[PDB]
């Protein structure tokens, strides 16, 4: 139940932690995947904006 | 300039 707030070509967007799917480390930023019902959408923030949630979600995925 | 930096938001 935590929300992630990006931008996506200038414009703003948001989504829930759980329909997030793939987050990957990219640098200083968190590059990510996410279900928007059927469809699949792609999106990023920096490591220095993200909500812990989040950012847990990084690290399981690092095992 | 305004740089408009065109923020180019790039």
């Amino acid at each position: 139940m935590v929300k992630v707030k990006f931008k996506y070509k200038g414009e703003e967007k948001e989504v829930d932690t759980s329909k997030i799917k793939k987050v990957w480390r990219a640098g200083k930023a968190v590059s990510f995947t996410y279900d928007d019902n059927g469809k699949t959408g792609r999106g990023a923030v920096s490591e220095k904006d993200a909500p812990k949630e989040l950012l847990d979600m990084l690290a399981r995925a690092e095992r | 300039t305004x740089x408009x930096x065109x923020x180019x938001x790039x």
